[PDB]
């Protein structure tokens, strides 16, 4: 019998609203996680925390992909993440594709799911997500866009930021760097800097999760035969393609 | 912080649901009731004490059918065990419908199971008040169970439960280690009057009824039968002269 | 503080109900494991019977779920029990919906989401267990995957849940630096019993009888546990190694 | 002290229920009333309590079928819930099953819908305690209901304020009345005696004395006023 | 079907619409209003199945009433019609269909024009410079194309009025009991005194 | 039960106030500032965005400023989110009347509605009421230029100039001081930013840390137009009042 | 179509021809209307398709659960299940079933649910359009008891002479041969059986 | 319409005409009838062309999503059976008619589906008003073990025995081939017989031929 | 009892070079009745046309429903909708009534404003996207349309041939439909710009 009919989330004397203050207290306790906006592209980045070294990491996603051109990446409590990704990819087709027969552009998923966030911080009986999300698409009208979501519902869009423990570090350090003329390449270079001091432990392509919103890759499609469907401009990176660039 | 024993679905900081364990204390707390396994069969007996002499004897019965071919008696909540019954009744009931056959025990163990358990779950809620000892026999023969407010539930080839728990343990221990080949059915109605006058000798103060029943392949027929009259008398007289 | 008593967070951003449940997984005192063949999967799991009256045959914390998928429970048994039945009535209705054999972590997946539910919604209490589920999977060979009331779940080449998860885990830990594979390498899941029995006692410090373990193996269609029997023969097989 | 009486679905550490402990005490505040039977009649017997000098006595017994009624002590408005609910179930088995309702089937009854306001969130319990009288296939019946769920059988019986007298005085008498068999008016004359040893500072009239009686070729029956002055 | 005609002059809005109701074999009325005023200049008649016709009538009224008290305000014509477009609209797919037809004649104070709208039972609405509806406009429209100037006085719209109606008592197998006639104009609504 | 963890949002103080909006508007009082003022040929929105970090995207923000219709916008302050609830429910509000009536919806109707909705948060359901103020400017033809606010509460008024969030007590005097009915719309625009110049708490006011809208009749043509300024426009604007 | 199920000593055996028409045209030649609900639980259908490939698909459903849970069923309980889902939904379902299965404790075991689902145990059963041509046949030469060979021969015979007559019936025969050893599908072609 | 499939030794293709019709009017001369469900699991339709187009689009969207759940390739037999299902829902009302292949890690498959909700699995199928024509030419030439350029081959004439033989086909030949190894390849047109003559005259007009009342600018603004 | 057949109407669109022109009758009926020569059946959403035949309620109440859907999309996407996606919608919208749809033919035309492509597209009324670069004709002159426009028909026409064209198109349809004229419009659509045209016609 849910008799939780009433919010759980409520104004204090002083104006706060405890619940959403807390979540994000879990997100600062939360691993790094960062993204990054170039001219030609978007990255997006965090730490895998293998809970064991007996635990097969490559089977914990942190970073995933919404729709082809849309990939999202958290901080803070991993089952609230799964849970929105799930939701948020049911939203992009039930309220968006099966409609307009496209898929939805960035900022309007971020809406979508910033909702499902703020109705979390008002219904009743439930608590807040205990996450932050940073989200980086595409589409044909706006470009290459970040967006970071918070526990309260509120959402804004940035040329580069970073969420989690390491964020004030890191934001100063990515502001020191970031300009508008960067190539995706090199952007993909600033993260991996950027994160490299956040990290102590081993830092490779097997601790490290990364993709990037980019040009379309046909070879990921699946099929030919439709000169007009290029393929998705979202794209993981493997452990080697990692490592590889650990070089430079 | 304090006061985890006020709520029902809550956990405490070391793990546990008060809310449940102070069902337990009613259970505990209630009156004796045991059951035997038998080699082909199960008895169930109980201790129903005498209040006044204007109590009708013969005629409180405490023991419960279920389909035909199960028993089940409980100690604590009198009303909660009656309620979890007519729960069975129709778990029972909907199974048969659908399935045709008579619902086997253990299938029927985790249908009371689930549902004690789900009243554990929420706060709106309040946990049985009761150990339930039941079982009949299925087609793979005989089975006995006992199961507790938490949803905890296992196989027994004895149980009881009620104030005098720990005397019919002993007991019941005994009868294990003294007959490891099994004990016919009549014995084990024998054991049972035996088991529950040893366990009374705790409050001897009041006076008691016996009632014992029956599930047995060769001798009920694999149905639940109250026994009463003669073989009744003959388990009465058989715990008499074991108190001397 | 209620921040302790539902599940809404603490000043520190905590959920103190959702702790509190993991702390109930060890009420029944009982390790386990789980470790990889070449094609299939084992599980391990003490089995203590304190009482002389109980049944034995009917204490167990492995669940056969389906046809392929096994399961095994850290925590009291009201709780696992219901888990199970769950668990049994998605990978059924998953196979009659989308036409073929529910796979183990996309099962893990499912069930870790119900428990994320319960950290969220208030009127529910987490469940205080631990599933660890077991198969060998058409697509991707033998795996394990495991669930807690956090609504957390990963994969794992081997695995351990109780009290004296630490001293199991360390000793696994130790055992794959060495081997440097993934994996038990071996053809006979008979063997990869013994290896699972044997790394156990080692890091345990103590002998089994066949009346003190549970066993369940998947191979490639189809998940079974082990009588006293099957066991037994393993006891011996590992007892001429002396 | 005492958290554990918030409401039902409360058990105290010693295992309690307070609530319905507090429902319990609202019977034994009640107006006394006395139920017995032999092997072929039933007996109500009751006192009924009035407010001033210038108010009626209310009612305390209440006709359920031809076959059977009871009487009620404490909350009276919760007995006019039950005995409407009993009514029904009555009704029910001679409309379906042309079976007049045996007595040890309400009493079932009424424990198993006591018992739901005592495990469910919202619902307090049943405040009234109630002794019901049935003559069915099995000749005469004598209940006990209290709003804990608790049915019980028997010979005789009291409940309401100073009722332990008139319970005392049954025991006693056991032997005697048990055996008032085919014999309306003694077996009544035996009630009434035992109703006596419950009264403090009043005594029988014809305004606030009330009885039922039913049994072996006998429908359930009320007397009251001019009625009742031949027993008093 | 009833008679309902309208039309539109130069400053105001004519509604001319049939006085007999009739319940089978007997004319039960031959005095009947088969309007009702929306609001201060505007103006609804109608005409289609019995009851449904007056229900839906005095259910649009009570609506343009609530609209106008809580908003200080009277709706434009072409908004109360819009409104009852949509109530008819909605009545199609409904369990049971409201089967009635309507002529909005109003005064529209902004613009300082008159209006005619002519919508039917299906929600099918239109601005017109006159209309009818069922079989009156198979008589009437003939003469009305020709006669019709959009600068007709309200008396020349009268005239044109009376010529449509003989038409219609020459060539109609129904006795329809005359006509009520009103004017929508700019000082609001009244009744033609007699059309004889 | 679960009402132990009700803190019950509806109800009053001894009072007579309503706890819930009390705090809400508490909680507004540190939002950004914003402000309206209405010209007789135009009106005016400014607001000040939370301080907001060098990296933050300002060409596609839109935290405070927003388009509900072809005549009607509003300038938030309080929860983002909370008020892309409100403002989306009367986007299809909007959109309904003008289905209906085939007329676009005046602008007290709307807010009114919206108000409404607040309203009723506050009065029954038990959940907490939306930490938002709205200031809505708008343009119908029944009032022309039209300015209204409204809070958690669900109390909505007009007025010919306003602000709402942070430092409104020194701000409102500040507008008072300076307006005047015959005011022309470059003459509000450049009271608007003089008045956030005095008003913010940070040392500066520039370009980054502004939303900027009007709603003109101008030029030429009865028709009515909507412009939300860029950053580029606005720092334009800065340099022309001499603020930078 | 025709369908029968037959028990034998050491268990039962299905059979079936493979014909599935839309009215004279021929859909499918080689169709499967021996159909597996368990291991050792099989089935014919007859009827809609549409419908008792639903149905076979939802009892599957049921006893994959029943399993789970409290082993294999009986034969006897996934008649049950059939039974109560074409009962239930007689107004809605065309659909004529045969259950057949094997155990230890009973051998092979046979039921027929027709339509209106009654359920009927029987030591063999046949059905379809075809079957109507040999009640005759089969009533003169089931035995109890026979062995594998002289059962399959029993339906071989049995199947031909329904396809020989009924033109909703034809292609290959189809049997499954249930017993403790396991299960053994069988095929048919018409070289075969039309020379009998 | 005439769609059919045809599996060979390491996939599968289907193949479709291009007309569609409404009565005996020809609405669409190049109308697509091959759907995408995921990208190596294709359909082709007949029967009410809204209703196929709404229910390949809509379980092409249940599919990816459990796809994307599941971090598993999608497999046909989950098309299959989240059709039928939703189609014996519907009793028959969503008047789709399809044939579905597609290869995924099970292997290769084809399989049809009929309105009412029944399915079918076999080596080569039709459907469609051209279905007789069709199968008629796969009956003759079939065999098992075809290479796939056999089996383009193969379904391009059965389609081509629609085209020709029946009214409501087609005009031109759509295909999809679908090897285990590969992408799913999609020929738009891979067979293209039907070309309009060029005809006897133009008729493009002289300017101000047409009689106007009026002009007016139009706002988009 | 035909609900497509009540009030009459035709629609036809059809495409040129870098441009796109859709024209209608003007008739509303009443069956054998003409009631209004001032019932335009193309309306348009931003630089997106919808030409809608059929049932004049549901004409109506459609286009009502499509302005408050673009509306909300534009104040949402920031942009005007393009003529791809509105067709999506225009057939999601319809599909949402399958078992008890609106009686009418829509017919889109646009030009995409960032690739520059001319597009057209038609549906049943329950939203089977027919979709042709050529042209398209919706109504109850339908066969007759078909008829002018696949003999007068070719492609690629400068905008003030592709006018005569289809102009003529329309006009000896709807001359040889009892139950569409008494009136014509004509709508050119170019990237930038448009014109609209009403035509003389015969009025019987
Ligand atoms: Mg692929
Ligand atoms: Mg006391
Ligand atoms: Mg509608
Ligand atoms: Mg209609
Ligand atoms: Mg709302
Ligand atoms: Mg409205
Ligand atoms: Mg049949
Ligand atoms: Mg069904
Ligand atoms: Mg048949
Ligand atoms: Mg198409
Ligand atoms: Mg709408
Ligand atoms: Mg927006
Ligand atoms: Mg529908």
């Amino acid at each position: 019998t849910d008799r939780y009919s009433f919010s759980l989330t409520t104004f204090s004397p002083s104006g706060k609203l405890g619940q959403i203050d807390y979540a994000l207290t879990a997100v600062k306790q939360g691993v790094t996680s960062l993204g990054i906006k170039a001219t030609n592209g978007v990255v997006i980045a965090t730490e895998k925390k293998s809970s064991s070294p007996l635990a097969m990491s490559e089977t914990l996603s942190k970073v995933s992909l919404l729709t082809p051109d849309i990939g999202a990446v958290y901080s803070g409590m991993g089952p609230d993440y799964r849970v929105l990704v799930d939701k948020s990819r049911k939203v992009a087709h039930t309220s968006y594709k099966r409609i307009y027969g496209e898929y939805p552009p960035t900022k309007l998923l971020v809406s979508e799911v910033a909702k499902i966030m703020q109705e979390a911080t008002q219904s009743g009986g439930v608590r807040p997500f205990g996450v932050s999300l940073l989200i980086a698409g595409h589409d044909e009208f706006n470009g290459f866009s970040l967006y970071q979501v918070d526990p309260s519902g509120s959402y804004f869009p940035w040329k580069a930021t970073a969420i989690g423990k390491g964020s004030v570090a890191a934001k100063t350090f990515l502001e020191k760097r970031w300009n508008d003329e960067l190539e995706l390449e090199d952007a993909i270079h600033i993260a991996l800097l950027t994160l490299k001091e956040s990290v102590e432990g081993e830092f490779n392509g097997d601790t490290i999760e990364l993709a990037i919103i980019g040009d379309e890759n046909p070879d990921l499609l699946g099929y030919t035969g439709i000169p007009t469907d290029k393929g998705p401009r979202f794209r993981k990176l493997t452990s080697q393609e990692i490592n590889d660039r650990l070089e430079a | 912080g304090t006061g985890y024993d006020l709520s029902n679905s809550v956990f405490s900081p070391d793990g546990r649901n008060f809310q449940v364990e102070y069902a337990v204390k009613a259970v505990e707390n209630g009156t004796t009731s045991i059951g035997i396994k038998c080699n082909d069969g199960v008895v169930f007996a109980v201790e129903k004490l005498i209040t006044s002499k204007l109590l009708v004897p013969q005629k409180n019965v405490k023991i419960q059918v279920v389909d035909r071919h199960i028993g089940c008696v409980y100690s604590g909540l009198i009303p909660d065990g009656r309620h979890l019954v007519n729960r069975g009744r129709e778990e029972a009931a909907s199974f048969k419908k659908l399935y045709k056959t008579p619902i086997p025990i253990p299938a029927f163990a985790d249908r009371l199971g689930q549902y004690v358990q789900a009243h554990t779950l929420y706060n709106s809620v309040r946990p049985f008040g009761v150990s339930t000892i039941f079982g009949g026999v299925d087609k793979n023969g005989a089975h006995l169970y006992m199961l507790e407010p938490s949803g905890s539930y296992w196989g027994y080839k004895g149980a009881a439960t009620g104030k005098g728990r720990q005397s019919a343990k002993a007991e019941l221990e005994k009868l294990v280690d003294h007959h490891p080949e099994g004990l016919s059915a009549r014995e084990a109605v024998k054991q049972a009057a035996k088991i529950i006058y040893l366990a009374h000798e705790d409050n001897k103060e009041k006076d008691f009824e016996l009632e014992i029943s029956w599930c047995s392949l060769s001798e009920t027929n694999g149905l639940h039968k109250f026994v009463k009259g003669d073989l009744l008398q003959e388990a009465i007289d058989f715990a008499q002269k074991e108190i001397n | 503080g209620y921040d302790r008593h539902i599940t809404i967070f603490s000043p520190e951003g905590r959920l103190y109900q959702v702790e509190y449940a993991f702390k109930a997984t060890n009420q029944t005192n009982i390790n386990s494991l789980a470790v990889r063949g070449k094609d299939c999967t084992v599980v391990i799991s003490q089995k203590k019977v304190p009482d002389k009256l109980l049944d034995p045959t009917t204490v167990s914390y492995i669940f056969c779920i389906s046809r392929t998928i096994g399961m095994v429970v850290n925590g009291p048994i009201p709780d696992a029990r219901n888990a199970a039945l769950r668990a049994k009535a998605e990978a059924a209705e998953f196979r009659y919906k989308y036409g073929y054999d529910m796979p183990c972590d996309v099962l893990a997946k499912r069930m870790a989401n119900l428990s994320q539910i319960y950290t969220q919604r208030a009127y529910m209490r987490p469940l205080g267990v631990i599933l660890t589920f077991v198969s060998v999977d058409e697509e991707l060979g033998p795996s394990i995957y495991k669930t807690d009331p956090a609504g957390y779940y990963v994969g794992y080449k081997a695995t351990a849940t109780g009290p004296k998860q630490q001293e199991i885990t360390t000793n696994l830990e130790n055992h794959f630096k060495k081997s440097k594979i993934d994996h038990i390498n071996e053809e006979s899941w008979e063997k990869v019993v013994e290896f699972a029995i044997t790394h156990m006692i080692d890091a345990l410090g103590t002998e089994f009888s066949k009346n003190d373990l549970e066993v369940g193996v998947a191979t490639k269609d189809k998940f079974f546990t082990l009588s006293a029997e099957n066991i037994e023969e393993r006891l011996v097989a590992i007892a001429e190694q002396d | 002290r005492n958290n554990y009486d918030g409401d039902t679905v409360t058990f105290s550490p010693t295992g309690r229920l307070f609530q319905v402990e507090y429902a319990l005490e609202a019977i034994k505040q009640g107006s006394v009333t006395v139920g017995l039977r032999s092997n072929t009649h039933a007996v109500l017997v009751a006192l009924k309590r009035n407010a001033d000098e210038l108010s009626s006595y209310q009612k305390k017994i209440i006709k359920c079928d031809e076959h059977m009624g009871l009487s009620l002590a404490g909350l009276a408005p919760d007995a006019r819930v039950l005995s409407n609910y009993l009514r029904q179930q009555c009704n029910y088995s001679s409309l379906v099953f042309n079976r007049k309702l045996a007595v040890e089937r309400a009493g079932h009854l009424l424990c198993d819908k006591a018992q739901k306001n005592t495990q469910s969130y919202g619902g307090r319990p049943y405040g009234v305690g109630l002794l019901i009288i049935g003559y069915d296939k099995s000749g005469a019946h004598l209940l006990e209901f209290q709003p804990s769920g608790n049915v019980t059988e028997l010979y005789g019986t009291a409940i309401g304020a100073r009722s332990q007298g008139a319970k005392t005085y049954l025991e006693r008498t056991l032997d005697t009345f048990i055996k008032i068999d085919g014999n309306p008016d003694e077996l009544i004359k035996a009630g009434v005696e035992a109703i006596s040893q419950s009264l403090r500072d009043e005594s029988l009239t014809v305004d606030n004395l009330s009885i039922a009686i039913v049994g072996k070729d006998t429908p359930f029956t009320i007397y009251d006023g001019e009625a009742v002055a031949k027993y008093i | 079907m009833d008679i309902i005609l309208g039309i539109r002059v130069q400053d105001s809005v004519i509604l001319a619409s049939s006085k007999a109701v009739t319940r089978g074999i007997s004319v039960l009325k031959d005095s009947d209003d088969k309007t009702r005023q929306l609001s201060p200049h505007t103006l609804m008649s109608f005409a289609g199945e019995a009851g449904d016709t007056v229900q839906f009538a005095e259910y649009i009224q009570a609506n343009i009433q609530l609209y106008s008290i809580r908003e200080d305000y009277e709706l434009s014509p072409q908004a109360v019609s819009s409104f009852v477009r949509q109530e008819l609209a909605k009545s199609i797919r409904s369990r049971r269909p409201y089967q009635v037809n309507v002529l909005i004649g109003g005064y529209d104070k902004k613009k300082n024009k008159p209006e005619l709208y002519q919508i039917d039972y299906l929600g099918t609405k239109v601005e017109l410079p006159y209309g009818a509806h069922g079989y009156s406009g198979f008589y009437t429209f003939s003469l009305l194309d020709h006669h019709y100037r959009p600068d007709m006085t309200t008396e020349e719209g009268l005239d044109l009025l009376k010529l449509c109606v003989q038409e219609l008592e020459k060539r109609m197998p129904m006795d329809f009991k005359g006509v009520i006639v009103k004017i929508v104009d700019k000082d609001g609504i009244r009744q033609v005194d007699d059309f004889q | 039960g679960s009402r132990r963890y009700d803190s019950r949002t509806t109800i009053f103080s001894p009072e007579g106030r309503l706890y819930q909006v009390e705090y809400a508007l508490e909680s507004i009082s540190h939002a950004g500032t914003a402000i309206g003022i209405m010209a007789s040929d135009g009106i005016v929105l400014a607001a000040e965005r939370k301080v907001t970090s060098t990296l933050l995207e300002q060409d596609t923000s839109t935290e405070k400023l927003y388009k509900l219709n072809d005549k009607i916008a509003v300038a938030v302050a309080g929860l983002t989110a909370d008020a892309e609830i409100l403002i989306n429910t009367a986007r299809i509000h909007a959109q309904n009347y003008l289905k209906t009536y085939n007329e676009d919806i005046p602008v007290e109707i709307l807010v009114r509605r919206l108000s409404d909705i607040k309203q009723g948060y506050t009065q029954h359901g038990g959940l907490r009421p939306f930490g938002v103020s709205f200031i809505y400017a708008g343009y119908d033809d029944r009032y022309g230029y039209q300015l209204y606010t409204s809070n958690p509460s669900g109390n909505y008024t007009g007025w010919k100039a306003i602000s709402v969030g942070a430092n409104t007590s020194a701000a409102q005097t500040l507008l008072q001081m300076d307006y005047k009915d015959d005011m022309k719309v470059d003459d509000a625009i450049e009271l608007a930013l003089k008045t956030l110049s005095k008003t913010t708490d940070s040392s500066a006011l520039t370009y980054d840390r502004l939303e900027f809208a009007t709603i003109r009749k101008g030029a030429n043509d009865g028709e009515v137009y909507q412009k939300i300024f860029k950053p580029q426009e606005i720092k334009d604007i800065l340099v022309k009042t001499g603020i930078t | 179509t025709s369908i029968m199920a037959v028990t034998f000593k050491d268990g039962v055996i299905l059979g079936a021809d493979s014909r599935t028409t839309t009215g004279a045209y021929i859909a499918n030649r080689v169709t499967d209307k021996l159909t597996r609900v368990h291991d050792k639980i099989w089935c014919c259908r007859s009827g809609s398709a549409a419908d008792t490939q639903a149905i076979a698909d939802i009892v599957q459903y049921h006893l994959e659960l029943y399993t789970s849970q409290y082993g294999t069923p009986s034969t006897e309980t996934a008649a049950s299940v059939f039974k109560e889902l074409c009962y239930e939904n007689k107004d809605n379902l065309t659909a004529g079933i045969i259950v057949a299965g094997y155990d230890d404790k009973n051998k092979g075991e046979v039921y027929t649910i027709p339509l209106g689902g009654s359920v009927h145990k029987l030591p063999y059963a046949i059905a379809g359009s075809g079957s109507t041509f040999i009640y005759g046949y089969c009533d003169k030469n089931f035995r109890e008891n026979m062995s594998k060979e002289e059962t399959v021969d029993f339906i071989k015979h049995s199947l031909s002479q329904a396809i020989k007559w009924d033109g909703s019936s034809g292609g290959v025969i189809r049997m499954v041969v249930l017993t403790a050893a396991g299960v053994e599908r069988l095929i048919f072609y018409p070289d075969e059986y039309e020379q009998l | 319409t005439t769609i059919v499939g045809v599996k060979f030794n390491n996939g599968v293709v289907i193949a479709a005409d291009t007309r569609s019709t409404q009565g005996p009017i020809v609405a669409d001369k190049n109308c697509a009838k091959l759907h995408r469900i995921s990208p190596k699991i294709w359909c082709a339709g007949a029967g009410t062309a809204a209703d196929t187009e709404a229910v390949t689009q809509l379980i092409g969207s249940n599919i990816e999503l459990h796809s994307l759940y599941t971090s598993r390739e999608p497999r046909v037999v989950s098309a299959l059976q989240m059709l039928k299902q939703h189609l014996f829902k519907y009793q028959g009302h969503i008047g789709a008619y399809l044939i579905v292949a597609g290869v995924d890690p099970t292997g290769s498959h084809l399989f049809s589906i009929h309105a009412h909700g029944s399915t079918d699995v076999g080596y080569y199928l039709s459907l469609g008003s051209g279905s007789l024509a069709a199968m008629a030419v796969l009956e003759s030439h079939w065999k098992q073990d075809l290479t796939k350029e056999e089996a383009i081959k193969l379904a391009s004439d059965a389609i081509q025995a629609g085209i020709w033989n029946d009214l409501g086909s087609g005009s031109n030949v759509d295909v999809c081939v679908m090897e285990i190894g590969k992408d799913a390849e999609y020929l738009r047109n891979y067979l293209t017989p039907n070309v309009r003559e060029e005809k006897q005259k133009s008729y493009k007009f002289p300017r101000g031929t047409t009689a106007v009342l009026k002009e007016s600018i139009v706002n988009i603004c | 009892s035909d609900p497509s057949s009540i009030n009459g109407g035709i629609v036809v669109a059809m495409t040129g070079k870098d441009c796109v022109a859709i024209a209608c009758d003007l008739r509303l009926g009443s069956q054998s009745l003409g009631v209004s020569n001032k019932f335009e059946k193309i309306f348009h959403y931003g630089h997106v046309f919808l030409g809608i035949t059929g049932l004049a309620t549901d004409v109506t109440t459609l286009n009502e429903m499509f302005r408050y859907k673009t509306n909300l999309y534009k104040l949402k996407e920031e942009r005007a909708i393009e003529p791809e996606t509105f067709t999506q919608l225009v057939s999601s919208s319809l599909y949402e009534r399958r078992f008890g749809p609106y009686f009418v033919g829509p017919v889109v035309a646009g030009i995409n404003s960032k690739s520059g492509k001319p597009f057209i597209a038609g549906f049943d009324l329950i939203g089977c996207i027919d979709e042709a670069k050529d042209f398209i004709v919706s109504g109850t002159a339908s066969d007759q349309l078909f008829g002018m426009c696949e003999s007068l028909y070719e492609p690629n026409l400068e905008p003030e041939d592709l006018f005569e064209t289809i102009s003529q198109a329309l006009l000896n349809a709807a001359d040889r439909d009892a139950l569409s004229g008494w009136g014509a419009v004509v709508y050119i659509i170019k990237k930038d710009e448009v014109v609209k045209r009403y035509l003389k016609m015969r009025q019987d």
